[PDB]
């Protein structure tokens, strides 16, 4: 009666994907304006397929920004492989689409793993999205990324059973958010 | 049975105190605060001191002697780690024991001192012992700034009770809708005694003014129209001095006291000054009037006549708060 | 979907938003934050139901930043462009209206541009209903460098409201990256 009703609700043991374009706005350029549209559909469809395979739930897209969650809508405790499995096939799927556009395109992914809060806000046309202190720093993984590399979190590790081969990312020296919260990243090889 | 109870009014109105006093009530560490109540203290001294000379008219000393203690309290005003020598305590004292010193803390409503200033001051020669430790009036007497949002839980015949503590100043309110979702009933806190005096985040609105706008901003509020209020007028003692003393009057800051006359609900405390009287249930009808205006029996309002440093009067009311949630079925 | 030859574009965020969304044990982490966030979305939602206003499309929202669009129901002439302003106003006085009630300075910035748009949707898992375009990111950019309780707008956007009855003042040379260094304007009120 006060407020209005809220759908959103908490989720623990969760991992957040993020993914942007590497030098969209320098390819932005050269190729008309549906041009882009035509290949970042294109991509994205293919995105959204692989999401199915790998257990992962697609969010939003925001232009050149592809980002989804492993872990929902029903929890799983495998949650973390899924996100690290889902960024290496948008890795190769990028060089394949990257025939098309015949220019240098790129994904940077950025995985962290935490709580979420998620649903829907406002009144009218509603669209699912994610929220938390994790959820920020999600996106500045991908922010403080590598280019076709997979930028992991301390914490993702740590769900990651150390089955993949990582080296340190250094994001603390790539991203203003990364350096100052002493966050600890690493890159899959 | 769980009821959260969120504790809302201006800055000082004494909402810190209460929660003390469920503590002290329905719940060794005291050693850290006597760090803080030292810090008392030095702070109600110096400011006092430091009013002098910037009054109209500035106030002098009843002893040149003094002079330089006043000298020593200024210069070590900023001082961070201090270490309370025994000095400190002697000329804090003599200071305090100045005529010139008092005739300045009577004109406190002036410039901005905390409550405690005389309580503390008057027992310099107990706090400045090293074997010294607390009584339960010390730690209630004692100040510190809240800042954020603090939830200490408690139990009362099995009845369990949330209670959340929050800053009152302007720039801390901004936490509060955090706890409108879920609140069984608001604990409005009003500094009764400051109808005289201005508050500290500008040093110009008068406090009682605020007080009675932001109740008027939480009572008309869009998340709380269901939800019902217990307003506890505090710092009754406060009030009922500084009314019968008869110094700064209450007309004189809040001239609508001028045509108001005693009601007949009224219920005095047995044998009080029928002008102490007057004053309360003038200050209580002011926060009823902004209460019985809207609402329209989907929320409601609990006047009480309060002092938060008395356990005994506290423990009185608290239980007429405990009756009035199971009562109305919240 | 398809492109359009003359689409308004708004993007209106509130930074001090981010600094006041929390997490804690108090604030159960984050979700009375959204909370108010809802309420927000939703007063600003509750526009696009009035009349003076029923020719205004709510886009997207991202985090706590409303992205909406005037002039997608054709085949003066920019009645829209100053229709998007109007509403825009519109948001703030809603914000001022929270503000009393949920005791906080919260300020709009907002960023207005017009022109060629594409239409249409994007994704295999769940469609929604976006715009892209030149267009689209510079209005995006005359908010990610605006300033609070003013609209941010191109000089051709200027040079509109101008002829509608809206005066303006230069705020000077904005670099937006990719398509370099170009004059913006703030609207007067
Ligand atoms: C000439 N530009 C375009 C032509 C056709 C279609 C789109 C564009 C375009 O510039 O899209 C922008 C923005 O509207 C579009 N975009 C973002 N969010 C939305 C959105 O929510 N709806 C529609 N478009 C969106 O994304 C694109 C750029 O992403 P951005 O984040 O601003 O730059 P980056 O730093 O990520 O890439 P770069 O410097 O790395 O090369
Ligand atoms: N004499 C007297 N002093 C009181 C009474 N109630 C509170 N005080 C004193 O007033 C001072 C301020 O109380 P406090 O509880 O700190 O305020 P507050 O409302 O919590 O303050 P804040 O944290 O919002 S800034 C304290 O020194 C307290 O002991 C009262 O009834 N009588
Ligand atoms: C709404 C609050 C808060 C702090 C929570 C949050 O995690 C975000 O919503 C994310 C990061 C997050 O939800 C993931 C998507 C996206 C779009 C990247 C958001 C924005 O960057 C928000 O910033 C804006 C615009 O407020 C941000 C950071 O805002
Ligand atoms: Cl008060
Ligand atoms: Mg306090
Ligand atoms: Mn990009
Ligand atoms: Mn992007």
């Amino acid at each position: 009666m006060m407020f209005h009703k809220i759908y959103i609700q908490k989720h623990d043991n969760v991992s957040i994907l993020f993914a942007d374009i590497e030098g969209f706005t320098s390819l932005a350029s050269q190729c008309t304006a549906q041009e882009l549209v035509m290949t970042l559909n294109e991509l994205f469809a293919r995105f959204d397929k692989l999401a199915a395979e790998n257990h992962c739930l697609r969010i939003k897209i925001l232009g050149d920004c592809y980002y989804c969650v492993s872990g929902l809508p029903e929890a799983r405790a495998d949650h973390a492989h899924c996100c690290v499995e889902m960024g290496m096939d948008m890795i190769e799927a990028i060089s394949l689409v990257r025939e098309m556009t015949g220019v240098n395109v790129n994904m940077r992914v950025g995985i962290h793993s935490g709580r979420v809060h998620c649903g829907v806000l406002g009144l009218r046309k509603w669209q699912f999205d994610v929220w938390s202190n994790d959820v920020t720093l999600a996106n500045h993984m991908e922010a403080g990324g590598k280019a076709g590399r997979i930028h992991i979190t301390k914490a993702t590790l740590s769900y990651l059973n150390g089955d993949y081969e990582v080296e340190p990312g250094c994001g603390g020296e790539r991203n203003a958010y990364l350096k100052e919260h002493s966050i600890e990243t690493f890159l899959i090889l | 049975a769980t009821h959260r109870l969120l504790l809302l009014g201006a800055g000082e109105s004494g909402k810190s105190t209460i929660v003390k006093q469920m503590r002290i009530l329905h719940v060794g560490e005291k050693a850290t605060k006597v760090q803080d109540i030292k810090n008392n203290l030095k702070e109600a001294i110096e400011t006092i001191v430091a009013a002098m000379s910037n009054l109209v008219p500035p106030v002098e000393l009843a002893n040149p002697e003094n002079q330089f203690r006043v000298d020593y309290i200024l210069s070590v005003m900023n001082v961070p780690d201090f270490d309370f020598p025994p000095e400190f305590y002697e000329h804090a004292k003599a200071l305090w024991e100045d005529e010139g010193v008092r005739a300045c803390y009577e004109r406190s409503n002036e410039y901005q001192l905390i409550d405690c200033a005389q309580y503390f001051l008057d027992k310099i020669d107990v706090i400045k012992q090293d074997d010294y430790v607390p009584s339960d009036q010390d730690l209630l007497r004692c100040r510190v700034l809240t800042s954020g949002i603090f939830e200490t839980k408690f139990q009362v015949d099995k009845v369990n009770f949330h209670m959340f503590d929050v800053g009152g100043q302007r720039d801390e309110r901004r936490k509060w809708i955090q706890c409108f979702n879920d609140v069984t009933a608001i604990i409005f806190v009003v500094a009764s005694s400051s109808y005289n005096m201005v508050i500290r985040e500008d040093n110009q609105t008068n406090r009682l003014q605020e007080a009675l706008n932001l109740f008027k901003s939480i009572w008309n509020n869009r998340w709380l129209r269901t939800i019902s209020v217990i307003l506890f007028l505090n710092k009754q003692d406060l009030l009922a001095e500084k009314v019968l003393a008869g110094k700064s009057k209450i007309e004189d800051y809040f001239p609508e006291f001028a045509r108001y006359t005693t009601p007949e609900d009224a219920t005095p405390e047995p044998g009080e000054d029928p002008r102490v009287t007057r004053a309360k249930y003038f200050i209580r009808d002011e926060f009823l009037r902004i209460s019985t205006a809207s609402g329209d029996g989907r929320h409601y309002c609990y006047p009480h006549f309060t002092c938060a440093v008395d356990t005994e009067n506290i423990r009185r009311v608290f239980n007429d708060c405990r009756d009035i949630i199971q009562r109305m079925h919240l | 979907h398809q492109s359009y030859d003359c689409v308004c574009v708004m993007f209106a965020s509130i930074p001090d938003f981010k600094e006041f969304y929390t997490e804690s044990d108090v604030n159960k982490e984050g979700l009375e934050c959204l909370r108010l966030l809802n309420e927000i979305i939703a007063d600003f939602d509750d526009l696009l139901s009035k009349p003076k206003f029923s020719g205004v499309e709510k886009i997207k929202t991202i985090g706590s930043t409303y992205m909406a669009a005037t002039g997608l129901s054709a085949i003066r002439q920019y009645m829209h462009i100053g229709t998007m302003v109007e509403f825009a106003y519109a948001l703030v006085g809603k914000l001022d209206a929270i503000n009393k009630h949920s005791f906080n300075d919260f300020k709009l910035r907002v960023g207005i541009n017009h022109g060629p748009v594409i239409a249409g949707v994007i994704g295999a898992q769940k469609p929604q209903y976006d715009i892209w375009g030149n267009t689209v990111n510079v209005a995006s950019r005359m908010d990610s460098t605006g300033v609070l309780d003013k609209i941010q707008v191109t000089e051709e956007t200027s040079l509109i409201l101008q002829t509608l009855g809206y005066t303006c003042t230069c705020r000077g040379i904005i670099n937006v990256k990719g398509k370099g260094d170009l004059k913006t304007y703030f609207v007067n009120t």
